[PDB]
RNA sequence: ACAGGAUAACCGCUGAAAGCAUCUAAGCGGGAAACCUCUUCCAAGACCAGGCUUCUCACCCUCUAGGAGGGAUAAGGCCCCC
RNA sequence: AUGGUUUGGCACCUCGAUGUCGGCUCGUCGCAUCCUGGGGCUGGAGCAGGUCCCAAGGGUUGGGCUGUUCGCCCAUUAAAGCGGCACGCGAGCUGGGUUUAGAACGUCGUGAGACAGUUCGGUCUCUAUCCGCCGCGCGCGUCAGAAGCUUGAGGAAACCUGUC
RNA sequence: GGGGAUAAGCUCCGUGCGUCGAGAGGGAAACAGCCCAGAUCGCCGGCUAAGGCCCCUAAGCGUGUGCUAAGUGGAAAAGGAUGUGCAGUCGCGAAGACAACACUGGUCAAGUGA
């Protein structure tokens, strides 16, 4: 959550985007990436943002 | 504003006023005081004047105190004390090295004397707090002077900080207010104050103008 | 295993937050988050990895409703009948810093580590602080939209 | 609400200065300064008036809009020619006079009674029984009038004391 | 004690919503042995451990020269003594 | 409608022990205020009250009778407040009452005996471990070691009233 | 359902009713009997139930439309009360409405009353 908010995204939206994108990396390695490899976490944040729907509050 | 001086309690005696009434007066050796340091808001944050009193041989002062006195510019004295004033205009009339003597007070003035009360040692409640002791007869068993009840029945089950019981008594700074100066003996530097001031004979006292009646 | 900070890993930065027209709860929550170090990816509840926080314009804090004259700050000395109560108004007019200090302190753990974290918070009623030598980074309370 | 919708006329001989919500007005009788409520804006109408415009219609704005209008009206009518309050006594043995800038009353008490005149007001005493106080602010004049009224408790039996005209 | 500040019941001034009125929802005032100051005392272990000054303001040895340890001192303190 | 201050009800609590009433000593708290303090209306002319609001800072006596609480009475006083806290306080005191064993009276029982009926007499144990409270030291800390004078966050004490 | 005063954290019965007893884990701050759920052991994997997402405290100072001024939220009654939103009526009224200056006349100027 701290690392995601450093990239201007909430933890829950990031998790939903990651699940939609199909990336199956668990929270342990996600935290490891956040601590050790910020560039990989930024790329994952970008793909999660891409995977998210246009209007998160839409009844879809 | 509020004048003041450092003095010594010499004793107590008797005088007769102009109506032939008796006046029990305490003799105070309001000897010469020298201003050693000036406290200002711009430097210390408060306005006060520091006075020195008493005489001691120059070989009795330690190096720091002797250095402070030399920096002030006067010979060291046994006692040093501060008089808290109210503002800078009050402290403007004191400069380092100025000598204060008894005639700053006048006949009929009201003063406040501050001193260390006499020591009474480890004193019980009957003496320390004015407790009334229990009966001395009618079967009372070894409770003629003990305080008795302390708390009560559980509930707080504690003793309520501030409970009055036995302990050390006396030896505390005490101020007596609105004492009338009956006579100012300028040539002896002696103040005749009607009433009783705290402390033993030869103790250090601070005579200040009354805050209520002045 | 999970990463754990070592002796020399922890680094601190200085944040200065302006309290002019800010809701006290919002500012206090942001300051508590900054002090706790929750905003760093290397956060660990064991370690005090927080950042030094400076608060200026403490007297300019914003209090909604009628809490200025109906919210009391209680304190008991321990003696019988030693309870003292002061509304936020007189507390602000007398000790402007204490309101923000209490607000922030109430929001962080009451452990020994919380006592240690309290050492990293400096608040000032004036518009300027003596910590210019540290070159604090201005901090703005923002919300990450989701 | 109803009263506030009508702009108050402003005389040409009195200056009106508007600085956001803080308003200062310089009249022949002196100067007065007023602050307007924050939900209401004010603007000097170009035809010789000021505009009391309420942008909201919730209870607060609809309540203070007319109040602000009448406050402006009182302020301008006080900077133009001020206010005058007239007082008198009923009974006997009561005497009122002016001692310079201060008022001295002998209501019958064993001690003399002095009245201190604050800024912006003056005492006019054309007779011991009846006298007047004048000023440029209605609130201050009314407060001083009430204070001067208060030197005697109400008398429902004989009506001895002071009452308004 | 005197004095000041904010107040309770209450007395009010200036006036809306509600074209008048209204001590009131904006405001501004008076108002008690209660409250905050004011009087006396304790109080920097107040861990935000404060401030103003003054005094000494230096000499070795060791392991290895990174730190540590030991010794002898200055200002000063304590012990023994009256 | 509040309260658990009165007698109640239940018996969850302790029978390998929680002293039972008054009094003394020492308290602390609530206000539903007895006096002092501030006001309103008076079926208040003034005096003095009646009554109702705000107000808990202080104070609120000494005796006779009874074990008494309660109560009545005698003098006063500004007033002689109501209540909570094991109906406060017996490892603080008393044993007058109640509540063992002796004895008597009235009544009940054939009798041993009995009576929230009466009367006389009748062992109140303890070297303070922990918390708590009142005082006093030792150690360390406050980024060199000391010494004078202090600011004070914070806290405590005090706060009565009469006549002329 | 009975008794008691339909008062008791009172008592006595009925229930292919539950739990505790004999039951861990999560929630209700703590909290045998309430809610989710029945622990064979390990994992530094994932999805969820009750309950939650400003900080303490893991996750939303989430999005949209309105209400609340009472810290209501975050205790309670008879009863009292020009608070306010919505909706529904009716009275009177531009032949000038209400107020202001019982019922009537003139100025005034849209709403005014239950």
């Amino acid at each position: 959550n701290a690392a995601a908010r450093a990239n201007d995204i909430t933890y829950n939206r990031l998790i939903q985007g990651l699940k939609a994108a199909g990336v199956e990396v668990d929270r342990k390695n996600l935290a490891e990436l956040a601590v050790s490899d910020p560039a990989a976490f930024t790329a994952l944040v970008d793909v999660a943002r891409a995977a998210l729907p246009e209007d998160v509050n839409a009844p879809s | 504003a509020r004048k003041g001086i450092l003095g010594t309690k010499l004793g107590m005696t008797q005088v007769f006023d102009e109506n032939n009434k008796v006046v029990p007066v305490t003799v105070v050796k309001a000897g010469p005081n020298v201003v050693t340091r000036i406290r200002t808001t711009e430097r210390d944050g408060y306005s006060a004047v520091q006075l020195a009193y008493g005489e001691i041989s120059p070989r009795k002062v330690i190096k720091p105190v002797a250095g402070q006195f030399a920096a002030a510019g006067v010979n060291p004295r046994r006692h040093v004390a501060e008089l808290r004033l109210d503002d800078e205009a009050a402290v403007a009339e004191y400069e380092v090295g100025q000598e204060l003597t008894a005639e700053i007070f006048s006949d009929g003035a009201y003063v406040d004397v501050t001193g260390t009360s006499k020591g009474k040692g480890f004193a019980g409640t009957m003496k320390r707090h004015g407790f009334r002791g229990q009966g001395a007869a009618h079967g009372a068993q070894a409770v003629h002077r003990r305080p008795g009840s302390i708390g009560g029945c559980a509930t707080p089950g504690r003793v309520f900080k501030g409970t009055r019981m036995s302990g050390r008594m006396g030896n505390d700074r005490v101020t007596t207010q609105n004492l009338k100066v009956h006579k100012v003996d300028a040539e002896n530097g002696v103040l005749l104050i009607k009433g009783a001031i705290p402390g033993r004979n030869g103790g250090l006292v601070v005579v200040r103008s009354a805050i209520k009646r002045g | 295993p999970t990463y754990t900070p070592k002796a020399g890993d922890t680094t601190r930065s200085w944040y200065v937050i302006d309290a002019s027209d800010v809701v006290l709860g919002r500012l206090a929550s942001a300051a508590a988050t900054l002090l706790r170090g929750k905003h760093k990816p290397t956060f660990t509840p064991n370690v005090d990895g927080g950042d030094f926080v400076i608060v200026i314009n403490a007297d300019k804090i914003a209090v909604s409703g009628d809490k200025l004259t109906k919210k009391f700050a209680y304190r008991h000395s321990g003696y019988p009948g030693g309870l003292r109560k002061r509304t936020i108004g007189e507390l602000l007019e007398k000790h402007p810093t204490r309101v923000v200090e209490n607000a922030i302190i109430g929001m962080l753990p009451h452990n020994k580590l919380g006592r240690q974290i309290q050492k990293k918070l400096k608040v000032y009623a004036g518009p300027d602080h003596p910590h210019a030598a540290q070159q604090p980074i201005p901090f703005e309370i923002k919300q990450v939209a989701q | 609400s109803r009263i506030g919708k009508q702009p108050v006329p402003v005389p040409s001989g009195v200056d009106v200065t508007i600085n956001g919500q803080n308003l200062s007005v310089k009249g022949p009788k002196g100067t007065l300064t007023l602050d307007v409520a924050e939900p209401i804006s004010v603007s000097r109408a170009e035809d010789g008036a000021i505009v009391v415009t309420r942008p909201d219609d919730e209870r607060r704005s609809r309540s203070l809009h007319g109040l602000s209008r009448t406050l402006i009206a009182n302020l301008v009518t006080g900077v133009t020619e001020g206010y005058t309050q007239k007082m008198e006594i009923f009974g006997v043995g009561y005497r009122v006079q002016l001692k310079g800038q201060n008022l001295e009353f002998a209501l019958g008490y064993s001690h003399p009674v002095l009245i201190e005149a604050p800024e912006g007001i003056t005492f006019a005493v054309e007779s011991p029984t009846k006298f007047s106080v004048s000023g440029i602010d209605k609130q201050k004049v009314g407060q001083i009038s009430a204070v001067i009224r208060r030197l005697r408790r109400p008398d429902p039996y004989k009506g001895k004391g002071v009452r308004y005209e």
